[PDB]
RNA sequence: GCUAAACCUAGCCCCAAACCCACUCCACCUUACUACCAAACCUUAGCCAAACCAUUUACAUAAAGUAUAGGCGAUA
RNA sequence: GCUACCUAAGAACAGAUUUAUAGGUAGAGGCGACAAACCUA
RNA sequence: CCUCCGCAUAAGCCUGCGUCAGAUCACUGACAAUUAACAGCCCAAUAUCUACAAUCAACCAACAAGUCAUUAUUACCCUCACUGUCAACCCAACAGGCAUGCUCAUAAGGAAAGGUUAAAAAAAGUAAAAGGAAACAUCACCUCUAGCAUCACCAGUAUUAGAGGC
């Protein structure tokens, strides 16, 4: 986006990101801290413990993160409750929505002791980079269907190894192919 | 923009004051 | 703008097509809008089965006082006009049937003990199930507002109040929270503020007529 | 009083590129420009 | 108006840090040390103007014969343009004639 | 700077406390304030 | 047949147009040049399919039913010639081995920077070539003072981001 | 044919062909009233009306008759925050007009949730004899 | 008195909108009378094969697995392509590997490449 | 009470070190951002200061601001 | 590119006329029916 | 009730009162437009003819002395590409100009009165007795310099070329 453009915890291009960070702002931009690039150590759904806070030492999962802002959204908690549905004489509707919690504000779960664990991304035989619990020998790894549609080509079509290689070209190939019966050459000209 | 770190104090001093002054307490 | 409707049509008018961004987060809302089953006033145990696959630990009648105690936190809620406990104790879908209303103004409500003791009848369950207990106690209401008029309500003399309170626990690491408050067809008129209010006729402009 | 009567034609001629690239100090003009880094570097 | 309008930022500053803390040590480098070294050369600082203080005509001087031909050309045509100013604003208009 | 000038309204405050009792548009700005002040003192 | 220049019929309204992913580019690497001619083709046909349910959902002023079929497709297209080029280049890099597929040269311009100019297929010779001799592809003295002010932008540049950099590695420093 | 230099062709070269032509297409509904016979395309920036005919020969084979080029510059009156001048999109649009009778109509396409269902429906509104006074109390 | 917008087609009187053009490629030649003679020598051909029987769809089904991105590496290329006949052959002068001198009679040659995209 | 105020932090500052910039495809010295037929170096000048004006006059530390030169008048 | 003067090559109705378009004369200048007038407030 | 304008091309600008919605004497965003026979964009070599104006062009009548033509020989086969087309438009004061073709008020086009009242001073018009003002250029001429050629004078030769005077 802009320069310095301050992301949120709402969609990366959203209209409403337009409506709350808009094109013609120059705005004042967050601090932040940077953590090593192997070393994001929050996934997608996993259990964690907000070591700070309201409702804190509770159990919540990660689901969205914005390494930008470097923050993880840890639903199951950290929410307000604020009406939906602002209209002119509609009663609204009260959600408990959640906003995001710092990556130092929260800690990783251990997934044999069930306690707030600090690992290290380690290497292993089997996996190069890997996290890895200090106050237990555990890995902790990342979390986690299509019907075929008419213009959708199967992956028995798709185990065809039939790129032959030859000596000729795509165009040549193809001109075989096609009987494209050639008479003339090109003349041969300068390169002024 | 006076970087500066008494005379805010000075100013605070004499609006509250003045809050003091607005609506003086039980 | 009128609903969703009104405003994609006015909308397509202005021209303004609303783009759409694909996000996998949602709201992970713990409410209900409405009940399961409302049990209708003057069987039920499957719903006690199946709540009892994940709780394991619930004693229906001693479930019902500290409920209780928290419909009093309710009151409470208003005494101390303290929306933090509040947020705390009830659904969202009793937050705005708790406060939209109630905030701007002063209540000094209080319960007091019971005329008829409540009962629990209700039971019922992406899970919440929902059990309503009963109850007839004595209330002591005022509406005082932004005049400071203590407007609705008598003043120290409590009076018989029963409903059947509804509330609802839903299926993580929560428990037991208000979810609405029955009333049947056959209850008692309510005692009105003693301000007289006009309802407007049907506003007829200059040009149409008037039956 | 309406002097500014321009034309096209004229307005490349007297304004362009290639005459104001044929004598060497104009070069110098558009270099000039360049270290200025405008964008109209030329008309 | 002209003042503030909150307390400012506050002013977290340990005084009694490390990169303060040696802050002239060993730096009487020179008796101390038996000779081998004088302060003269413990700065650390641009070699335009690394201890002969003279006056802002003198310094300018120095910054020319010291490090002119190490210049972009803004900076030597503007080091030569205060050179002249100076030159000329040294023995022509003042308090003491 | 390396110091700016930071003391205005307490200074133009310390000015005008000792006349604020005149008519005019001289009750509020610190030039007419000082003329009419230092007059009258 | 003009019938193929909207989208199936049977699936409009249906607010999704249920489209896989993209062919990926080692797999697609995997089919004959025929095969890569035909999926080419097919490419076109679904992207101009795209394009027009596109301007008129604009037309129609409304939402797109399939949005990022447009772009899955653009994309897999980009990867059958991402194929298409690197067999050409392997092509070229075998029989001959020069490195830039057309022709040219590095040299200088009349501006005096340093470019890599292209030549040009066109018949008559550079001994006669009317336009090609009027390229002024010279430059004296007159350069000099422009051409080091260049370096002298580009190294204020420099200094400014790195500046910059380290600064803000200070002050970030100063938030742990 | 667009982004690319063709080949050099002299007197009596060989019939340039093509790969795979990478000048995509776009044939919208006309905006204001026109003949049957003809449907028109907003083409890319480069090909030509005889270059239209063969590409729509080869996707679609169809009967081309006649082709037709109008240059619509894109506007310049509108700004950014910057405010300057930004000139639209540019485009050269074509038109063939099929053959043989042929007359091809645009196609007419284009022809959570319930919880708030249950809320905005279900809003029991506020007596006129309620006069302001909540609802949460029973009483 | 306005300079910043592009140069494309419109910009004075006839003639000098009549040289430039947007971004086509020329296919005639201009001869007596003002006339324009457009050999069919010149002109783009576009001549794609048939459609018909080819069972790959244009999209791909995500059912199928993921592999590694083996961009076609000019050495790893010419030993797969070149491996069987320089095995037979040195079992067994690079013209029966196919080494072209000059590609100066071929219809496809690479440099220049008079190919199209 | 309104207009208003106020707020940090964008990035600039000098230095230290270090030699840097120039190929998505394309087009780009003709009317630059269009695929195509028969020529280069030649002494910078000038004021200013002479209380006006003219010769004269600038565009590491140390000897030493001494030896050289001045309408022998200003200094360099 | 206005205007002054000139060239090229057009136009209108009665000349020491005006004008659509290109082009040329650069200040230490050009131009000047010489007004010690002009050459972009 | 106005129209010495108006309609077109030219130039010149660059989508600029088209459509669907916002609200800013009561402009902004998105969408759509202008489909060429007119006009450009050209013209395979080498040589060689090209005195007989135009004015209704036949007379008269001239001077300022004329604004338009191929031919010879050789080589040559394939056809409809590209780009302008809109509009209430352009330069300036915060009075005016615009080249050319048709209609000389007209088939096209346009509205000087926001609403009232009926003051003076002013501005414009109507009316008023009785009187009726109570120097530079230049033709002509003279003088002087210059006996002659390939970029002006001049493609000229002292009845010439240039410079002064009245
Ligand atoms: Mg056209
Ligand atoms: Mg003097
Ligand atoms: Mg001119
Ligand atoms: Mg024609
Ligand atoms: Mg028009
Ligand atoms: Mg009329
Ligand atoms: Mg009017
Ligand atoms: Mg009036
Ligand atoms: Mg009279
Ligand atoms: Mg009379």
């Amino acid at each position: 986006l802009p320069p310095h453009y301050r992301y949120g915890m709402s969609p990366p291009g959203s209209v409403a990101d337009k409506r709350k960070n808009p094109p013609w702002i120059r705005r004042r931009p967050v601090v932040v801290e940077p953590i090593s690039d192997e070393d994001w150590y929050l996934f997608c759904g996993d259990t964690v413990e907000i070591l700070e806070g309201k409702d804190a030492g509770k159990q919540g999962k990660v689901v969205q993160v914005i390494r930008q802002r470097n923050w993880v959204v840890v639903g199951g908690l950290n929410t307000h409750y604020r009406y939906i549905g602002k209209t002119m004489d509609y009663r609204g509707t009260m959600i408990p929505s959640e906003a995001p919690l710092l990556h130092r504000q929260v800690k990783l779960v251990d997934p044999m002791d069930r306690k707030p664990t600090e690992i290290e991304w380690r290497f292993t035989e089997a996996g190069e980079r890997v996290r890895v619990s200090t106050r237990s020998g555990r890995i902790i790894p990342k979390p986690e269907t299509w019907i075929d549609g008419p213009k959708d080509t199967s992956v028995e079509d798709a185990l065809e190894r039939t790129y032959v290689p030859c000596l000729k070209t795509l165009q040549e190939e193809v001109m075989e192919a096609m009987g494209i019966k050639e008479t003339r050459k090109y003349k041969k000209v300068y390169w002024y | 923009v006076k970087k500066g770190f008494r005379a805010a104090f000075r100013f605070q001093k004499e609006l509250e004051r003045q809050r003091l002054l607005r609506c003086p307490p039980p | 703008f009128k609903t969703e409707k009104e405003f994609m049509q006015h909308a397509r008018k202005a021209g303004l097509v609303i783009p759409p961004e694909k996000s996998d987060r949602s709201i992970h809302l713990a409410c209900t809008a409405g009940i399961f089953d409302a049990y209708v006033p003057p069987a039920s145990q499957v719903s006690i089965r199946r709540i009892k696959d994940y709780d394991a630990n619930f004693k229906i009648k001693d479930f019902p006082e500290k409920a209780k105690d928290i419909f009093i936190e309710a009151h409470l809620c208003l005494n101390n006009s303290d929306h933090d406990r509040l947020h705390t104790l009830v659904t969202e879908h009793c937050f705005p049937d708790m406060t939209w209303d109630i905030k701007y103004k002063t209540v000094r409500w209080s319960f007091v003990e019971s005329l008829e003791p409540s009962h629990v009848v209700q039971v019922r369950c992406n899970v919440y199930g929902q059990i309503t207990v009963r109850m007839h106690t004595r209330q002591t209401l005022a509406i005082y507002d932004r005049f400071g008029r203590l407007m609705y309500g008598q003043e120290d003399v409590p009076k018989d109040v029963l409903e059947y309170v509804v509330f609802e626990k839903q299926l993580p690491y929560g428990s037991w929270r208000m979810h609405t408050k029955i009333v049947p067809p056959w209850a008692p008129p309510k005692q009105p503020i003693l301000k007289t209010v006009m309802i407007p006729g049907p506003q007829l402009k200059p040009e149409e007529e008037y039956e | 009083g309406n002097e500014y009567q321009p034309s096209n034609i004229k307005r490349k001629n007297k304004h362009g590129w290639v005459r104001r690239l044929s004598t060497p100090a104009g070069v110098q003009v558009i270099l000039r420009r360049m270290l200025k880094g405008r964008k109209s570097l030329s008309h | 108006i002209g003042i503030r309008l909150t307390l400012p930022p506050p002013k977290v500053v340990d005084r009694w840090n490390e990169k303060r803390a040696m802050f002239g040590v060993y730096d009487n480098i020179g008796i101390l040390g038996n000779f081998e070294k004088h302060p003269k050369e413990l700065i650390r600082g641009p070699i335009w103007l690394r201890g002969w203080k003279g006056n802002e005509l003198q310094r300018c001087i120095r910054k020319r014969k010291m490090v002119g031909s190490r210049m972009f050309a803004d900076d030597l045509h503007n080091l030569n343009k205060r050179i002249r100013y100076l030159y000329k604003h040294f023995n022509r208009h003042g308090k003491f004639r | 700077l390396r110091n700016r000038v930071t003391d205005r309204y307490f200074r133009i405050q310390e000015v005008l406390k000792h006349a604020r009792h005149f008519r005019g548009r001289k009750n509020r700005c610190y030039r007419l304030a000082v003329r009419t002040v230092i007059r009258a003192f | 047949g003009l019938e193929e220049f909207f989208d199936d019929p049977k699936n409009w309204g249906q607010e999704k147009v249920k489209s896989g992913a993209a062919w990926t580019c080692q797999q697609l690497r995997n089919k004959s040049n025929e095969d890569l001619h035909k999926l080419w083709y097919v490419l076109l046909k679904e992207r101009n399919m795209l394009l027009t349910l596109e301007q008129e959902a604009k037309r129609q002023r409304l939402p797109m039913p399939s949005p990022e079929r447009l772009d899955k497709v653009v994309d897999s297209m980009d990867a059958l010639d991402k194929v298409v080029q690197e067999r050409e280049d392997a092509l070229r890099l075998l029989q001959t081995g020069q490195e830039r597929a057309r022709p040219g040269a590095w040299r200088r311009d009349i501006f005096g920077r340093i470019i890599w100019h292209k030549f040009k297929q066109w018949v008559i010779p550079w001994h006669l070539n009317k336009r090609y001799n009027r390229k002024r592809f010279f430059a004296l003295p007159y350069v000099d003072h422009f051409l080091r002010l260049e370096r002298e932008k580009r190294a204020r540049i420099k200094a400014r981001k790195e500046n910059l950099e380290r600064k803000k590695a200070k002050i970030l420093l100063k938030k742990f | 044919a667009r982004n690319v230099v063709y080949p050099l062709y002299r007197l009596g070269g060989p019939q340039l062909r093509v790969f795979r032509t990478n000048f995509f297409i776009q044939l919208v509904r006309p905006g204001v009233a026109q003949p049957e016979d003809t449907v028109q395309f907003r083409i890319p920036m480069e090909m030509t009306r005889v270059d239209l005919r063969n590409y729509l020969e080869g996707i679609y084979n169809v009967p081309v008759a006649a082709v037709r080029t109008r240059v619509q510059h894109g506007s310049n009156k509108r700004r950014d925050h910057r405010n300057v001048r930004i000139k639209k999109p540019d485009y050269k649009v074509a038109y063939v007009q099929l053959a043989h009778g042929q007359t091809f109509t645009f196609p007419d396409l284009f022809p959570l949730y319930s919880m708030l269902e249950e809320e905005r429906q279900q809003r029991q509104s506020s007596d006129p004899r309620r006069g302001g006074v909540p609802s949460w109390f029973g009483l | 008195a306005d300079r910043m917008s592009k140069w494309t087609s419109k910009r004075g009187p006839r003639s000098f909108r009549g040289r430039k053009g947007r971004g086509a490629k020329g296919i005639g030649f201009l001869t007596s009378g003002w006339r324009f003679v457009q050999i069919k020598e010149m002109v783009p051909e576009f001549v794609v094969p048939d459609l018909t029987g080819f069972k790959l769809k244009p999209y791909v089904s995500y059912l199928a697995p993921e592999s590694e991105e083996t961009p076609l590496t000019a050495a790893q290329l010419f030993s797969e392509a070149v491996a069987p006949a320089i095995e037979k052959d040195f079992k067994d002068n690079l013209e029966k590997y196919g080494f072209e001198p000059t590609q100066e009679g071929k219809l496809f040659q690479l440099y220049p490449r008079n190919f199209l995209r």
